[PDB]
């Protein structure tokens, strides 16, 4: 019974109108909202009974809901604000308790959007020295330069998403600790076997999803508008 | 707070067992209810406890409820690194949708990796598309080594991270430092404690 | 041959205003009382809580306690599924208990009411609605089913506690039960003319008053209904409708299980 | 909704001058929310104790008033009931016999 949320991730400026939707495909009458902030449970917003049924939660304050129809509904911010940066968990359910839950949507709210900006992505090749000491070759990425820190960083090897023999660092770090806005960078290992880097046929890439603006999010600054997007960083095996 | 969790949090090494208390004060208590969740997912079930003194298992997670005592346990046997998540529990007050779930502000657990046979080593790593900028990767270290954040802030050192061949049965600490401003990776992880049989190549 | 009977009414005035207030019967006498004012079932009677301990009580005053919180946001919340359909103000009533029979037979109900229109039942291990009632009250009843541990303890609350409570009051409240009380009666009066016998004070409930005229019973007395006294006994009135003049050498004769065969003959 | 049916009623028989006791059964109408007094030449009589509200086995809700009172000659008693039903409070005396 599969509950999905879009968007996944969100950056959004304060007084902007944000939209979290959940599609269910159960055809359960029942659907819940809730937020997860560290230190608290998940908490209820809003929930339904079916298409056209609204109800206040625990706390409703600040969140509009919308029901139009047995497969969404849709939690909406009216005029966001800096408290509403939270993970957003949406829920579907028929008669029985059991509340089947979605992946989770993360949402930041910011006071300005001044400062918001992709990152560079560079790749690093395994040390020859690595190869021949340990058998092994860690190819190493490296996301730097980038404001806010919602991104989200996969391996691919082939067209294909690798798990296995990856880390990526819990949180990225700071360029300029000193300053209040400071732009973050953020690295990840992939360790395979020295035989599978050595295979000219293995195309290896590194993935960063940047969650920034909207086409509808205003830009009065030169340079590029700081848009969600991919940039990545790619490299082939060698003998 | 009608869900309280003891521990906030505990670290553990791989291979011990741990024990994660939930009390609550919520009536009625119809079920209880355990998730996993791990750093940036969301809610996996574990199990779900209904009777008045109930049991349950599910292959290394066991589980009680006593709904007198308003209490309950989550045992972990034998920890492997990807138990390191937040648990939480769970209380529902109905056995319908009519219920509310009264959510616990979770336990955060950290399962420190058994390295087996450590090789201690610093290498560097070139840009593919440039290949005069690098990387000084510090790597197979074992669980007690600490990689301390950089003395000059011009240069940028990550905290240690484990990884895991899967195909392999084998994981690898890692750590990786770089910089722009006459940096080089002998020098590079100076302000650590690193071991003395640690290899510097070339 | 006693029928136990717990009568909850409920009034739910808009989504934040509500009370839920019982009574309890032993046949015509009054047991417990519960008004929404109280933490606590009160007892009307020395021997209310049966032969039942005192942990015993407590344990199942305690089910009842989660029980009228826990009903009156189920009400509050199934409405909120159903609505527009339905709206505040909304009555709800139950009477539920048990029915007892010589040796060990009993049947058990539980019936309930929505705006004084009998709806739903608990039958066998699932509630359903009765004839008549709405086909909106299925979503409802579908919810209420999904609810296992309340079913079973219904089931354990209708086919064994209430037959085994109600065992222990009749012998613990035989002699309030089988009580006997005398009725008092006088006459009065009011083109034709309504004579009237008043008979008040007696229990039980079974009674006899005829209007008479030396031995021809007046068949044409028109009997009341039983009204209550505040005391535990009844009251009853007998009218006959007769010609001006035509009163005399009439009587009021009554019967009653008090005064052993000793009737009470008035004449105007 | 429908309109409640009033009894008034002596519990012991009624002689001028000696104390007794006075019922008002008030009976057959819903909601239950009603408002029940019980007069003595029109003013309100203090301390009318109440029965528990209960219903018969049509649903129908019925209640108990009652006080002490003593019958005159000249003294009037009568049971005012207001419900929703009713546009009007509706009296009904004591008929004195
Ligand atoms: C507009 C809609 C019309 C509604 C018409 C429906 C009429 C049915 C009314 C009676 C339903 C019982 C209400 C309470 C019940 O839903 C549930 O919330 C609770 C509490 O249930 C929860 O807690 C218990 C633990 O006590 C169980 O864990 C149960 O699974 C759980 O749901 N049950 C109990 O307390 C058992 C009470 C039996 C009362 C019998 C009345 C004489
Ligand atoms: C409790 O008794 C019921 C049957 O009794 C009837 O319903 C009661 C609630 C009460 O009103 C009685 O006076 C009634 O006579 C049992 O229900 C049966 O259950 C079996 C299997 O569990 C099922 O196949 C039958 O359909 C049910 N019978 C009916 C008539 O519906 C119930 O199992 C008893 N439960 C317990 C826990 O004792
Ligand atoms: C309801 C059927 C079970 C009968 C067994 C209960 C015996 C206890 C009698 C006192 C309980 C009074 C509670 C009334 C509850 C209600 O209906 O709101
Ligand atoms: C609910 O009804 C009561 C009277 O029955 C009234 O006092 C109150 O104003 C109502 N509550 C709300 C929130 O409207
Ligand atoms: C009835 O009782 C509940 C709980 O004791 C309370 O919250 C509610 O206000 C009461 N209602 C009335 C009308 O007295």
């Amino acid at each position: 019974a599969a509950v999905t949320q879009s968007p996944r991730n969100k950056v959004a400026v304060t007084g902007g109108k944000v939209t979290l939707s959940c599609n269910q495909t159960n055809n359960h009458n029942n659907m819940y909202w809730y937020r997860q902030d560290t230190g608290h449970g998940l908490r209820l917003i809003h929930y339904s009974y079916g298409a056209g049924s609204t109800e206040k939660g625990d706390i409703p304050d600040g969140y509009k809901a919308s029901r139009p129809s047995q497969e969404n509904f849709s939690l909406i911010l009216e005029l966001a604000t800096p408290s509403q940066t939270s993970v957003y968990f949406c829920a579907s359910g028929d008669e029985g308790y059991t509340q089947y839950f979605g992946p989770g949507t993360r949402l930041l709210v910011l006071e300005d959007l001044r400062n918001v900006t992709p990152p560079k992505v560079s790749l690093f090749e395994p040390s020859k020295a690595e190869i021949s000491h340990t058998q092994k070759a860690t190819l190493v990425c490296l996301a730097t330069g980038f404001y806010p820190d919602h991104v989200e960083l996969s391996w691919w090897v082939n067209g294909k998403e690798v798990h296995s023999g990856v880390c990526t660092d819990p949180q990225p770090l700071k360029e300029q600790p000193a300053l209040n806005d400071s732009r973050y960078s953020l690295s990840s290992r992939l360790r395979v076997s020295a035989t599978f880097w050595q295979n000219p046929r293995n195309h290896f890439r590194c993935q960063v999803q940047f969650y920034g603006l909207s086409e509808n999010d205003e830009w009065t600054q030169d340079r590029a508008k700081p848009v969600t997007q991919i940039v990545s960083a790619e490299a082939w095996g060698r003998a | 707070t009608q869900v309280e969790q003891s521990p906030q949090s505990l670290v553990v090494r791989q291979g011990e067992n741990c024990v994660l208390q939930c009390n609550y004060s919520v009536t009625p208590d119809n079920h209880l209810r355990w998730f996993k969740q791990d750093t940036g997912k969301g809610l996996v079930s574990l199990t779900v406890l209904v009777d008045q003194k109930d049991k349950t298992s599910n292959g290394r997670y066991s589980a009680t409820l006593d709904k007198d005592a308003k209490h309950s346990t989550l045992h972990i046997t034998a920890t492997l690194l990807d138990d390191t998540a937040t648990y939480i529990c769970v209380v529902g007050d109905r056995g319908s949708a009519l219920g509310r779930l009264h959510f616990g502000a979770g336990t955060q657990l950290i399962v420190i990796p058994d390295i087996q046979n450590p090789d201690p080593a610093v290498y560097q790593l070139r840009d593919s598309k440039s290949s005069d900028k690098s990387v000084c990767l510090f790597t197979d270290f074992d669980s007690q080594t600490n990689v301390s954040q950089s003395k000059d802030s011009d240069v940028y050192i990550t905290d240690k991270c484990v990884l895991d061949m899967r195909s392999m049965d084998f994981k690898s600490n890692s750590a990786v430092a770089w910089s722009n401003k006459d940096f080089a990776c002998a020098n590079a992880f100076n302000n650590s404690i690193i071991p003395e049989d640690t290899f510097f190549p070339s | 041959n006693y029928t136990f009977r717990c009568l909850q009414m409920s009034s739910f005035a808009n989504r934040s205003w509500s009370r839920t207030d019982s009574v309890v019967w032993l046949g015509d006498l009054q047991t417990h009382r519960w008004s929404n004012d109280s933490a606590t079932i009160s007892f009307t009677k020395p021997w209310s809580q049966g032969k039942l301990s005192n942990q015993q009580w407590e344990k199942l005053q305690h089910m009842f306690q989660v029980y009228r919180v826990s009903f009156t946001r189920d009400i509050q919340e199934l409405v909120k599924m159903m609505s527009p359909k339905e709206d505040y103000p909304i009555e709800i009533q139950l009477s539920a208990g048990c029915e007892m029979y010589p040796g060990n037979a009993s049947e058990s109900f539980l019936h309930v009411a929505f705006q004084g229109k009998y709806v739903v039942r608990f039958w066998g291990t699932s509630w359903q609605t009765v004839p008549g009632a709405p086909s909106w009250l299925d979503l409802p009843i579908k919810v209420l089913n999904a609810d296992q541990g309340t079913s079973a303890t219904v089931q354990m609350l209708l086919n064994d506690t209430c037959p085994l409570f109600v065992r222990g009051l009749l012998e613990a409240g035989k002699s309030d039960l089988e009580k006997q009380e005398k009725p008092v009666a006088w006459l009065s009066s009011v083109g034709h003319r309504q004579l009237v016998c008043h008979v008040s004070g007696f229990y039980p409930k079974p009674v006899w008053v005829m209007w008479m005229r030396g031995d021809q019973e007046q068949q044409g007395t028109h009997r009341g209904d039983f009204l209550p006294n505040a005391d535990e006994t009844w009251y009853l009135q007998a009218t006959l409708d007769v010609e001006a003049g035509e009163e005399a050498g009439l009587a009021c004769r009554v019967k009653h299980s008090s005064l052993g065969g000793q009737d009470i003959i008035l004449y105007w | 909704q429908k309109t409640p049916q009033i009894q008034v009623y002596s519990r012991h028989p009624p002689e001028n001058g000696k104390p007794n006791i006075l019922n008002c059964y008030v009976t057959q109408f819903h909601p239950p929310h009603i408002e029940i007094q019980m007069l003595k030449n029109g003013k309100k009589i203090p301390k009318v104790e109440m029965s528990d509200m209960s219903f018969s086995k049509d649903w129908s809700f019925y209640i108990l008033a009652h006080t002490e009172f003593t019958p005159t000659e000249t003294d009037t008693y009568a049971c005012r009931v207001k419900h929703a039903s009713m546009a009007e409070p509706k009296t009904v005396y004591w008929d004195r016999d």
